[PDB]
Order: structure tokens, then C-alpha cells, then sequence
């Protein structure tokens, strides 16, 4: 089964620079220039939290 | 880089070259940069601001190259709409891309769902040409994909590395055949790759283009043109022949067989054959795969390699790149990448996800299976499902 798509999968939420938020699959490194944020959670609860807490997908370089 | 800035190295290099081609009527480079400064302008003066989205809704026609533009060029991004879709998908297209204006000619006035703002392209109005201009970070354009379609967030940087490819290799004697929707992003291949190459766009005679309309077609001069692989599919097996005097025909979408490019290949010797990869989420197509003139394909179609600027990789159920003739999940890095889905974060965060091999980048999760070859191609291998 694909990591990113086990809805019975331990997720991170990842935020890079520009502020784009990403999903995670808790057993793996995360990857340079990512934080975690968010998590070992269920991927509902990540992408909950992405939704409520991503509210803007333009990138933070293009706001300023 | 833009589209318009790249356009506008042309239409300074060659102002007087044929940029569009309609049924009675051409439209030099000059002539179609002055048409779209003066649609642009009406947009700026009915209040369109940076990053407004415009709904498009129009059969194809000069009328249509110049209003992509416009909006480009009032600092806006195009919503495509198809004038064949039923209602309820036009309202719901533009109600979910937030689009409060909607460009639509005589013949489509009917098709503007009603609180939305109609402006009639062939109408004039007094406000003077006027740009803003387009920036690599604006939104160029939104175009839906399907069980509910929904809005891929593309900006002009990844439109302007797709146009601009190279590997393209576009020249000013080319002359590329539109046929395709607009609301598909093979349209980016069709419009922009052209006139950001000095090249002119051939709009189709309205209808499906059959092989006769293609053969008809390369007569009066077009040296480039792409079908949906069903198309291909259809002319290849009935017709090989009718792809002779092109320069290059191109074909994606849908599964290909290898049987259908060597039909073709054994009609048309001189004719390149480029096979097209890629979802909207990344810009047309993010690899492909080149059968040069003479050149017989092998019992199998490759994906092909990843165009200049763009990375793949094939990944197993733990990240871990695999060797070559390994199924694995197939990810799509570099550039053409959306911004997004439009009002879906959670969406965009499940797709697009870290990069592993660039710092702070993102990749596409296709969906799909593929294997590399010893010497770095990519072959299909089936949706994930």
C-alpha cells in the first residue's frame, strides 16, 4: 500500500519556507528543509490540521 | 520567466510574422499584442486586480488566443471553461474558482451563469490599453480535473518552463494545429508553446479533427499537431498515412500502444513521434519520449525521460528509491509544478508533498506505477489501484 494513501497510517504535517504544508508518513525522515509540525497523528487528524491551519496556498514569498 | 515576457521577446524580434491564423483571419505578432493591451485595458478599468480570476468561455477563434492574454496581461488568471460543458458544471467551475468576471463571445452570452458578469469580447468600451503585467508567482490560470472536478492552482513560473522548454524545438517556420479543448491543459502546448517559439497557432475548422481535416491541414501548411491518444489510436490504425508531411505529430493522455507508433512510423518515415506524460498537476507533461524520424519503436511505448528542468523519481512502499526494472510509486519533482488545489489544502498537502532528494521542494504523487530502464527511461506500469 502507498504510505500517503493508508488511511490506518501514523501521518507527520510538514511546513517548508514558503509556508506549503505537506503530508508525511511518521516512519520516514523528514526530509531538509521541511519541520514537523503536526503529529505522529491519523492522516484524518493531519489533514485536519492542515485544513484548519493552511489558509493561504500561495507562497509566503509571494505575500512579501 | 512568464509566458507574456517570453511572448514579448517575439513579438520584438518579429512584429510583422503571422502569430494566428483563423479561418479568414490572421493576426500578426504586433497585431495580436495590440488586441490583448486593449481587452486588458477594459478589464483594468472594470476594476480586475492582481490575481482576480476570469472565467473564459468561448469557442476557439483568434478572439480566444487574445483573451487568454488580456487577462495575463491585466495581472489575472484564465479560468477555461468549455462552451460544450452542460450548465450546472459551468456554474459550479466558476462559483468554486472564485471567479467574479467571465469573458464570453455573442454565440456563448447564454452560457454565463446568471450573477456573474458577462463581458462580450467583440464589444468596445472606452478605456484606454493598459497592462499590469504578468509575475512568476501570480496565478496564470485554473483548470479542473476529475468524481467532483477539481481546480489545479498553475502559476505563470511553471506555465513559462512548460512553454519554454527547449525541448520543444519550435522554430518560427512551425505552425501548430488548436483543436484541443482550452479547458485541457494540451492547449498549453498548442497556444503558448508556438507563439513563445515566433511560430503562428492554427485554429481548427469547428468539429473534431479526422484524419481528412489533418490531411487537409498539413496541406495549407501545419507542421506540428497533437492528438488525444484515442485519436492517435483511430487515424494510426485507419489512416497511418495521414500523419505524412508533418514535422512532428504528439500524442498523450490515455494509454498508447507501441503498435500504433510503428504503424505510423512504417507510413510516415520523416515524421517525429513524441509521446506525452503528465497530469495538470504538473504542467502538460512532466517526461516523454522521442521517436526520431527512421527510428522503429520497440514492442513497448515508454513514459519516456523527464523534460529539461523536471525530475522523477520511483519510489517503494518505504521511500527508498528503487533499481531499475523495479515497480514502484512514481513522484514528480522540479519545475511545472502547481501551486495547488483552489479551496483544498488538505488535498494539496496529501499530493504534493516533501521531496526527499531537494531541500524545501515539493512532489506530485501521480498515482501511477512505473519502472526505469538501465538507461533511464520510464516505463508505465499501471495506476497504483
Amino acid at each position: 500500500t502507498n504510505p500517503f494513501d493508508n488511511e490506518d497510517g501514523s501521518f507527520l504535517v510538514l511546513v517548508n519556507g514558503e509556508g506549503q504544508h505537506s503530508l508525511w508518513p511518521a516512519f520516514a525522515e523528514v526530509p531538509d528543509g521541511w519541520t514537523g509540525v503536526h503529529g505522529p497523528a491519523s492522516r484524518q487528524d493531519c489533514l485536519g490540521y492542515v485544513e484548519q491551519n493552511w489558509t493561504d496556498l500561495r507562497p509566503k514569498s509571494l505575500i512579501s | 520567466s512568464t509566458v507574456p515576457e517570453l511572448l514579448a521577446r517575439q513579438v520584438t524580434r518579429a512584429p510583422d510574422a503571422v502569430a494566428v491564423v483563423d479561418r479568414d483571419r490572421v493576426l500578426t505578432y504586433r497585431e495580436l499584442d495590440e488586441l490583448a493591451g486593449r481587452l486588458s485595458g477594459r478589464l483594468i478599468g472594470r476594476g480586475v486586480r492582481r490575481g482576480d480570476r476570469v472565467a473564459v468561455l468561448l469557442d476557439r477563434s483568434a478572439d480566444l488566443v487574445v483573451t487568454l492574454l488580456a487577462i495575463w496581461k491585466a495581472g489575472a488568471a484564465y479560468v477555461p471553461v468549455d462552451a460544450g460543458y452542460p450548465a450546472p458544471r459551468v456554474a459550479f467551475m466558476v462559483a468554486d474558482s472564485g471567479a467574479s468576471r467571465m469573458v464570453c463571445s455573442a454565440a456563448t452570452r447564454d452560457g454565463v451563469p446568471e450573477g456573474i458578469e458577462a463581458i462580450v469580447v467583440t464589444d468596445e468600451e472606452a478605456f484606454e490599453a493598459s497592462a499590469a503585467g504578468a509575475r512568476p508567482g501570480d496565478l496564470a490560470y485554473v483548470m479542473y480535473t476529475s468524481g467532483i472536478p477539481k481546480g489545479v492552482a498553475v502559476p505563470h513560473r511553471s506555465v513559462a518552463e512548460l512553454a519554454g522548454n527547449p525541448g520543444w524545438a519550435v522554430e518560427p517556420g512551425d505552425a501548430v494545429l488548436m483543436h484541443a479543448p482550452y479547458a485541457f491543459d494540451a492547449s498549453l502546448f498548442e497556444i503558448w508553446v508556438p507563439l513563445v517559439s515566433g511560430g503562428r497557432v492554427v485554429i481548427a475548422e469547428p468539429g473534431p479533427v479526422d484524419a481528412r481535416r489533418l490531411r487537409e491541414a498539413i496541406s495549407s501548411g501545419v507542421t506540428r499537431a497533437y492528438l488525444t491518444a484515442g485519436s492517435f489510436r483511430a487515424v494510426a490504425e485507419e489512416s497511418p498515412e495521414s500523419f505524412a508531411g508533418l514535422r512532428e505529430v504528439l500524442t498523450g493522455g490515455d494509454v498508447v500502444p507501441a503498435h500504433a507508433v510503428a504503424r505510423v512510423r512504417s507510413a510516415c518515415p520523416r515524421v517525429r513521434i513524441r509521446h506525452l506524460y503528465g497530469p495538470t498537476e504538473t504542467t502538460v507533461c512532466a517526461t516523454w519520449h522521442l521517436l526520431e524520424p527512421g527510428d522503429e519503436i520497440g514492442p513497448v511505448l515508454p513514459i519516456g525521460r523527464p523534460l529539461p528542468g523536471r525530475r522523477a523519481q520511483v519510489l517503494d512502499a518505504s521511500l527508498r528509491a528503487v533499481a531499475p526494472g523495479v515497480i514502484g510509486d512514481l513522484y514528480l519533482s522540479g519545475a511545472g509544478l502547481a501551486d495547488g488545489y483552489l479551496r483544498r489544502a488538505g488535498l494539496t498537502a496529501e499530493r504534493f508533498v516533501a521531496d526527499p532528494s531537494a531541500p524545501g521542494a515539493r512532489m506530485y504523487r501521480t498515482g501511477d506505477l512505473a519502472q526505469w530502464t538501465a538507461d533511464g527511461a520510464l516505463l508505465f506500469a499501471g495506476r497504483a489501484d
